[PDB]
This record gives structure tokens, sequence and C-alpha cells, in this order.
């Protein structure tokens, strides 16, 4: 009856400091259509952030693909907060500009 | 030469207070080009489409516009039908579309549901057949069904830039010594389009299971998709392991040796 969300953070292209770029979070595999996921830089809910439009794998499971144009840095360390009602308590996800 | 079209339904009941919630997004291949929901007037479509110059989308606006309205209706039997509590809130899948290829007057089509996930029996015959004897669009349209067909067409035309598009894999090995005794080698794939993809890794010519890690391919965002396979192995035994990497785009499936 429910399943919880597989989570990925990672980037549009190659992270390379000072030049722009997309941050994504990407969130599968779920069901119940509601959930809540927001992006992190340095801890921060992150102002305009956009997501694509609902929808189903084969499974019937959802998943949906939030984003936000950035440009990262050396030091601005960024992460995924993703809540869902198959959570005892949030599930965060750090970036990692190699996985 | 065979290209789908998908338009996946999805209907939320909300617990008593308010109107169920909706939301219909078309597909063609692996690219989204529609999309409707509660609250809008007409259908938003991908804005890469040559548009309206008073081009015909009416079949489609009118039959999606139907399904969308009729959720509710839809969302109430199925709970009457199980009598299942109206305390909770149900969610309705959809999924309708066919799979063309003219060249062999070949349409498939599909129509699946399912009530809070689970299937709801079909005894149709799964994938169906439709027909593309095209020429005039009848007075019989409330059904997708005989439109699918051409609409996916129309969708071909609009799009051929981005539709028939066909871009490889760039490639690329990437090692990260694991301060665990081992090391790991990660095969990526980057900025290729229908999302069908297949990586392996392979020692001294075989298959590499059970040992490899894989992650569901993903989209960029922008419009491809990225993917990646990574496996341990022991210092120095690098050159020794290779990635495999196979595509629609690739002329030849494409052989990774470590970073050079």
């Amino acid at each position: 009856i429910q399943r919880t969300p597989k989570i990925q953070v990672y980037s549009r292209h190659p992270a390379e400091n000072g030049k722009s770029n997309f941050l994504n979070c990407y969130v599968s595999g779920f069901h119940p259509s509601d959930i809540e996921v927001d992006l992190l830089k340095n801890g921060e809910r992150i102002e305009k952030v956009e997501h694509s439009d609902l929808s189903f794998s084969k499974d019937w499971s959802f998943y949906l693909l939030y984003y936000t144009e950035f440009t990262p840095t050396e030091k601005d360390e960024y992460a995924c907060r993703v809540n869902h009602v198959t959570l005892s308590q949030p599930k965060i996800v750090k970036w990692d500009r190699d996985m | 030469g065979s290209h789908s079209l998908r338009y996946f339904y999805t209907a939320v009941s909300r617990p008593g207070l308010g109107e169920p919630w909706f939301i219909i997004v078309g597909y063609v291949d692996d690219m989204q080009v529609l999309r409707f929901s509660s609250k809008e007037e007409t259908p938003r479509m991908a804005p890469w489409l040559e548009q309206e110059e008073a081009d015909n989308w009416e079949q489609q606006t009118r039959i999606v516009t139907i399904q969308g309205q009729l959720s509710e209706r839809n969302l109430m039997t199925l709970v009457h039908f199980y009598n299942k509590s109206m305390d909770d809130s149900h969610t309705l899948q959809w999924l309708q579309g066919c799979d063309v290829e003219p060249d062999r007057h070949l349409c498939l089509w599909y129509n699946q549901l399912a009530y809070d996930s689970e299937d709801l029996p079909t005894l149709n015959e799964n994938p169906s057949s439709c027909t593309v004897g095209n020429s005039t669009v009848p007075h019989i349209s409330q059904d997708l069904k005989s439109h699918c067909s051409d609409l996916l067409q129309k969708y071909l035309e609009k799009g051929k830039e981005r539709l028939l598009r066909s871009d490889p894999p760039k490639a690329h090995v990437t090692r990260h010594p694991r301060p665990e005794g081992d090391v790991t080698l990660r095969c990526w794939a980057l900025g290729f389009y229908p999302a069908d993809i297949t990586l392996t890794w392979q020692l001294n010519g075989e298959e590499l299971t059970q040992d490899m890690e894989l992650v569901e391919t993903r989209p960029a965002g922008d419009g491809t998709f990225q993917k990646w396979a990574a496996v341990v192995v022991p210092l120095g035994k690098e050159q020794s392991y290779t990635c495999h990497v196979y595509h629609e785009g690739l002329p030849e499936p494409l052989i990774l040796r470590w970073g050079g």
C-alpha cells in the first residue's frame, strides 16, 4: 500500500566551481504521491526551487525531479531533504561531486 | 523506427474537504510533451513544439479535459465498489497510449488502471490493436484510442528535432581510492538520449556481478539522462578491468579503459 522513496542528488553537468550549473534532487519508486522535497545550501531551504510534473513508472510508483539553478564553490555544501509518510523522520542526503 | 505515446493519469481524493486533484502528463518516447491538471483551462504543451498557428489539438484537449473532469466520479465508484474508508485518501492511476511503426501497419494500444497501487483487471487483451487508416477525424472522438496513432504522428512532425534525436553517451571512468584496502572504479555515461542504456564491468573478459553497484538512470533535467556503474578492485589492478556501454546512439558498443 506504501513505498518509501529512493533519493539521488547530483548536478546537471560535471561540477566545476565558479561555473553555472543545476542542482538536482531526484525522487522515485515512492508511492502516496504526496511528498515534501527541499534543497539545502549550507542547511537552508533554498528559495527558488522547481520540480517536474508528477508521473509514475511501470510498477505504479511515482517520481519527481526537484532542481535549482546554481553555481558551486569549493566551500558551499548542498543537500536534499525528503519528507514522506513512509518515513519515521525526514531524510537528508548530502550532495557529493563524485557520486 | 517504432515510437510511442503515453498519457499518465493520476487522481487523488482529498478526505472529505474539497474536490479531487489530478494531473495528466503526456509523453512521447522519453520526452514530456503535454501537461494538464486540476486548474488549468487548456493543456500546456512542450514549448519546443512548432506551437499553434491554428494547430488542431482539439481532439486531444477535448479528450483530456474530459478525462480530467470525470476524475471525481471515477474516484467515488472505486470507493463504493470496494467500500474503502472515505476518511482515507486513495489515488487512481491510469495509463493509456500506443506504440506505433507505420512501415509495418503496427499499432499497439495500452489501457492499464490501478487503485491504490493495486492493478485493476483487464480481460480485454493487454495491448490491443489500433488503426492507422488516417484521412478524416470522425465524430466518434470521445475515444482516445481511435486517435492515438494520429496524435503520435503530429507530435513527431512537430518535434522532429527533439523527438527524432539520438544523443550517444559521453563516458569516462573515475578512480576513487577506498581507504578500506580496495579501490573503486566508476563508469559514467552522461547526456545520452533514450534512457534505455546498459553498463557492464568486465574483468579479464567476463561480466561482473554481485560485486557491482547500479543507480537507476536519472534525468539530467536538460532533456538527457545520466547513469553510472561501479566496482571495487585490488590496488594497481586498474588496467585489468574494463567498462562497456551499450546504447542506441552509439555506432558501436563503447569500451572504456581506466581514464586513459
